[PDB]
């Protein structure tokens, strides 16, 4: 059960980086691929993110694209820059210009035959491929578009794989150009038919939580990162160290998605860092429900919950988290759906991430998450109804119905988390 | 992208027929203009061989 690691542009490679940097030192591998490790627990799942390479060195099953070389080059300077693979770097030099049409349809096309090949030579070399892993934004043009048409493509060649992606949503708290709310509209109509889960890693959380949280009056895309790579670390905790759950990628879609459309996750982390005070059970789950802690900027009480997965990581008494775990229900026990019984999943991993005796990680699966959706299509009509920066796609073939058709397939996705989120037995 | 593709081309079309077009008219347009102004100093000219053969016939007399 091997997964494929794609991230695509400049956020999509750098949270990617970070994440490999992360995973990494949990596994015991240095910068050079070599294992220097104290415990055999490390290697028993080393395959499943990692390729065994002659001289007992592991190289990351990860592919890098992007169609300006700039991101890339910094990667293959940065700290953990010479494990991957240097055949899996498949770049442009042109870019995409914060342009969607550009990475779709007309300089990413260019380039993604390059890149399926390398999906191919990684894939044909899996005992049992389980899936695929994207890391990208949706604001800007390569990550957005040009990752989009990979998906589309790598569900042509491999249609009974699990497609599962990171997707950072834009804020204009965190902008870098006008024209992101029509990028991530046209992409989200992409990742509502041809993914199994998507990860709502929503900008305008982590810039509230560095700044009103964590107290960090002016953070980098590098702090909003540290808790990106983080949390992705905490949700691969279940695959990648051995508990006594047999969690593969489909059984996990299986759990957590009751209807095909509805697979879009509010992620959470506990605690939250930029101390050495040891924190307890309580204060972990507690955190973790806790609206401050949710990586997309949505209220949980403004909505329902159709399934939650929480991961807990350190030594501690599996007795007491079941015990708050059965407690924070009845707090909450109105915004969990009655009709999905024993919706509420709990795993531990005696491994701690570093630095940190204990940790817990959040998958949330709301009908809040609409509030997210809602706000992106707000700012697509606001420019829209003007047909203001639009020149930019129609010069690149795109017609304006393919715009509003995006519109419309948006706004039923929020019509249909309405319809469940009043629903009752 | 065949509709990209269609459109820069065509931009380039329109364009390029257009400059042809004024460029030719303006070339028209200048030479009509020294034309009739060298016509009009040749006819300058007929008057005046005309005030030379008038004085011609009178101081025949
Ligand atoms: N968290 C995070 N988000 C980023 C980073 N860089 C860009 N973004 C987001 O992506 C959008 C810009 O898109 P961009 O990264 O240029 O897409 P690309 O052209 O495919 O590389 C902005 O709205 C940002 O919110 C980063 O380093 N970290
Ligand atoms: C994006 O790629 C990945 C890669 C690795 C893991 C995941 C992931 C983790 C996860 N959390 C743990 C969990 C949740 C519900 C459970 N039920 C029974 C065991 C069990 C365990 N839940 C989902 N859906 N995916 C997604
Ligand atoms: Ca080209
Ligand atoms: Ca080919
Ligand atoms: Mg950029």
């Amino acid at each position: 059960r091997e997964i494929v690691h794609i991230q695509a542009g400049q956020c999509g490679n750098q949270i990617g980086a970070k994440f490999w940097e992360v995973i990494s030192d949990e596994h015991g591998i240095d910068p050079t691929g070599s294992y220097h490790g104290d415990s055999d627990l490390q290697l028993e799942r080393i395959n499943v993110y990692y390729n065994e390479a002659a001289g007992n060195k592991y190289v990351p099953r990860a592919i890098l694209v992007d169609l300006e070389p700039g991101t890339m080059d910094s990667v293959r300077s940065g700290p953990f820059g010479q494990i991957f693979r240097p055949d899996n770097f498949v770049f442009g030099q042109s870019g995409a210009g914060n342009n969607w049409a550009k990475g779709h349809y007309t300089e990413g096309a260019e380039l993604v035959d390059s890149v399926l090949d390398v999906v191919r030579k990684e894939s044909e070399s899996c005992d049992c491929l389980q899936g695929f892993q994207l890391t990208h934004s949706l604001g800007g043009g390569t990550g957005s578009g040009m990752g989009t048409l990979l998906i589309s493509k790598i569900r042509e060649e491999y249609p009974d794989r699990i497609m599962n992606t990171f997707s950072v949503v834009p804020s204009p708290k965190v902008s870098d150009t006008v024209v992101e709310p029509y990028n991530a509209t046209l992409s989200v109509h992409q990742l509502v038919e041809n993914t199994d889960e998507t990860y709502c890693i929503d900008n305008e959380a982590l810039y509230d939580i560095c700044f009103r949280t964590l107290k960090l009056t002016t953070p980098t895309y590098g702090d909003l990162n540290h808790l990106v790579s983080a949390t992705m670390s905490g949700v691969t905790t279940c695959l990648r160290f051995p508990g006594q759950l047999n969690a593969d990628l489909r059984k996990l879609a299986v759990n957590m998605v009751p209807f095909p459309r509805l697979h879009f996750f509010m992620p959470g982390f506990a605690p939250l860092t930029s101390q050495y005070r040891a924190l307890t059970v309580p204060e972990l789950t507690q955190q973790m429900f806790d609206a401050k802690n949710m990586m997309a900027a949505c209220d949980p009480r403004h909505g329902r919950y159709l399934t939650v997965a929480a991961v807990f990581r350190g030594r501690m008494s599996m007795k007491e988290v079941d015990e708050q775990m059965l407690n924070v229900q009845n707090k909450n026990s109105s915004y969990f759906v009655e009709w999905i019984p024993n919706n509420v999943k709990t795993a531990v991993c005696d491994i701690p991430p570093r630095g940190l005796k204990m940790s817990a990680t959040f998958i949330g699966n709301s009908t809040a998450i609409q509030e997210l959706f809602k706000r992106i299509s707000e700012q697509f009509t606001a420019m829209f109804r003007r047909k203001a920066f639009l020149h930019w796609y129609t010069g690149e073939g795109m017609d304006e119905m393919e715009f509003t058709e995006a519109e419309s397939n948006m706004n039923d996705l929020v019509s249909e988390y309405q319809q469940y989120q009043d629903a009752t037995a | 992208i065949q509709k990209a593709i269609e459109e820069n081309n065509n931009f380039i079309k329109m364009a390029k027929e257009k400059l042809a077009q004024k460029m030719e008219s303006n070339k028209e347009n200048r030479e009509a203009h020294l034309a009739a102004m060298l016509e009009r100093l040749q006819e300058k000219d007929k008057h005046a061989e005309e005030v030379r053969k008038n004085k011609e016939l009178k101081e025949e007399a």
